[PDB]
């Protein structure tokens, strides 16, 4: 029953593989895991730890194959297993959902004219679980409930950036009408600029990503009108994953404070980004430092 | 508003094939093949004899040859999508960085160094007709 | 590239049962089948047979179980099998789709801000095939292509009348932008008043039904405002299927001409209705009789 | 616009149990069981020994007993939805007209005569608090 915090995070699978193999502290990965440390230490604070996370991400052809392609879906099940993406099931604890809030939010979005797909069984891929591992580490069970909110960006068209920003505003409204007093987070996962396919793989656009971060904080309504062709041309064919940062963003009010921003190049094929935002009225103090840019090009 | 104009701008992007409807219908059998490798029983049967496994999916000859040669660029040309295809290179024990670098014609070492240095610049690969 | 005609038909499974057991001409079924004869003859005439039928219906927990419940879904497969609903598959030809038009509409509706679910494989239940058997009889193959368009009305909430009415106008706009000159129909199936459950089963409400027909023709905008509770109160728990007739109706212009109207009580548990509407501007001659009401109490 | 007031209205309709999330969660196992009767193999097994078959579906003792007694009103109280359960009565060879009349207390004949005569009238059965 309140959205206190908005977090974004990249969900690159090689991150969950550095953890599995014990190399998360070598020279390549070390600076990445260190830029997440202020998030881990912030979130364990009493009052900062969420009861429920609404985790908005793109399924990467895991739960959904070519036969059923929903634009917007929500997981209303009690448990979700980590998907087998080719390497065996990721060895992390099962994600525990919240069926009463997940179903409240699904009924509310359809009343608000979003054509939702309700999922009561589905595996969660790296889109969902890698951010849990980066932010909560390697507990025996996740410290909170999680509601998985998969969004299509695989087959075109994906939902417009306008559609996405409006959706985060109706998610906020439904969490506020949920009658329990829960501390609720919206996370958006994915990004930032990258391209996984073709002779232009390797594409990184730090100008586009840093302006994206800027506008997302201070003028998301303008950023919401950016057409898909601009993401594609400028931030790579998989840069389109940044549309989900807009869903997180429209769940917070007009005025937010950024408590912490991490930006690193590279992490596997991508520019990795992670941020914590709070409604300005209730925000805590920003962290020190407040903005970290790492990697050899930075 | 105009679907046709919305799809046509995707053609001006260099070195990139956007997963539009027309590609999805073309790659349907090839992407559902790749999906079957999420199940370990299918992975192990496929690795025991690729060509017999592939013959149960009804691929075009160009698609099957693309699989057997592990040519990700040819697989995308036949309607393959990188996220369904990621099941195949994971079956082989390869990373997404490997796969992505194998589509650029750089060696693995150069592609890894390029990323370390900041990744490929957008300069010159935004628009086929503009040249920028 | 043109939506020439809109049709609605109830879709009760007992009708296909009467066809299979040759009881279609007995004392109970005869008047129902006679009522469809004028439709059967009209559509067969030179120029009336559609190239493609967008067929809007509710899945009856056939293609979708409790695990995946989409609000709006469109079938883009080449072929659809008749579902096995407990008696074995209906013995009718396979429904053939039209992938090019189906994909074109799916992409257009998404760009128009509907959160479509794309289905590339699914079985079509009685909601989809009973109407075919009633309008086209028992051919060896159906005489046109069919794009199945399932709508959730089983788990609450269903989409609203206003969202349905708007979705039909968007389908129409997707049809018109398709670059082939095709004769396209939009059919809505289901209805009319009925309740299949509990002590109140058997509910029929001819006043609601006949009022519904009147307003669909002449003021669809006002009718699209009626809230779910009113359908459920007045037309029975299953009378909510009538919201699909708003999808059909929104795909036609303001000014339409009713060519033919049939209404009949009873047909199994329900009040049967059927109709044909065309844009005023291009409409053919009304049938004769133009309006037929049957049943011992009609 | 207010989900709570939207749902609460449904409880004023007599003789009617609208299929809301709360019922859907409660009936999840019972309705999945009925979906399984879409396969000819499962129908033969269920038919061979009903209770044994029912034991794989993790039903409550009440839900299990309602199925074995074929009491459709009690199944619906347990979360069952009529569209899912139609697969049960269809596996028995019954029609929808059989299943609906059975939930009214009426006999198969008086239910059928009432349909022939125009159906159950809405008068008096639209609202609990209003009496119409
Ligand atoms: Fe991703
Ligand atoms: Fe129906």
């Amino acid at each position: 029953a309140r959205v206190t915090t908005g977090i974004t995070s990249s969900h690159i699978p090689a991150l969950g593989a550095a953890i599995q193999t014990g190399t998360s502290d070598n020279d390549y990965w070390g600076p990445v895991f260190k830029g997440y440390q202020p998030i881990r230490d912030w979130i364990k604070q009493p009052g900062n730890m969420p009861d429920v996370v609404i985790l908005v991400y793109n399924d990467h052809a895991s739960a959904f194959d070519m036969n059923i392609i929903p634009t917007f879906a929500i997981g209303c099940a009690e448990t979700f297993k980590p998907a087998d993406e080719g390497w065996g099931p990721r060895p992390v604890p099962d994600v525990k959902g919240h069926p009463d809030l997940a179903w409240h939010i699904a009924q509310s979005l359809i009343l608000d004219e979003f054509d939702m797909t309700i999922m009561n069984q589905m595996d969660v891929d790296h889109g969902c679980t890698v951010p849990l591992s980066m932010i909560f580490g390697e507990p025996e069970e996740w410290p909170c409930k999680v509601i998985p909110f998969p969004v299509n960006v695989v087959t075109y068209p994906p939902p417009s950036g306008k559609r996405c920003f409006a959706l985060g505003d109706s998610i906020r409204a439904a969490v506020e009408s949920f009658p329990e007093d829960l501390n609720v987070h919206v996370w958006g996962t994915g990004g930032m600029s990258h391209q996984l396919q073709g002779p232009r793989a390797g594409l990184i656009n730090k100008e586009f990503d840093l302006n994206f971060i800027d506008k997302l904080i201070s003028d998301p309504e303008e950023l919401s009108k950016m057409p898909h062709i601009q993401y594609l041309r400028e931030s790579g064919s998989e840069g389109v994953e940044l549309v989900m940062w807009l869903i997180m963003r429209g769940a917070l009010p007009e005025k937010v404070r950024d408590l912490y921003t991490f930006y690193h190049i590279p992490a596997s094929n991508t520019a990795l980004g992670a941020m914590i935002l709070q409604p300005e009225e209730t925000a805590g103090t920003p962290l020190e430092p407040r903005k970290v840019m790492s990697g050899h090009s930075l | 508003i105009d679907v046709h104009a919305y799809l046509a701008e995707f053609d001006d992007i260099p070195g990139t094939r956007v997963f539009t409807a027309q590609r999805a219908r073309k790659g349907y059998n090839l992407n559902q093949f790749a999906m079957s490798l999420m199940k370990a029983e299918n992975r192990e049967r496929f690795k025991a004899d690729e060509s017999a496994y592939l013959d149960e999916w009804n691929l075009t000859p160009a698609a099957k040859a693309a699989v057997l040669a592990r040519d990700y660029n040819a697989m995308i040309d036949e309607g393959g999508n990188v996220y369904f295809l990621s099941k195949l290179f994971s079956t082989d024990g390869k990373s997404f960085q490997f796969a992505a670098g194998s589509m650029t014609g750089m060696t693995q070492e150069e592609y890894a160094q390029m990323m370390i240095d900041g990744g490929r610049s957008p300069a010159g690969v935004r628009s086929i007709k503009g040249g920028y």
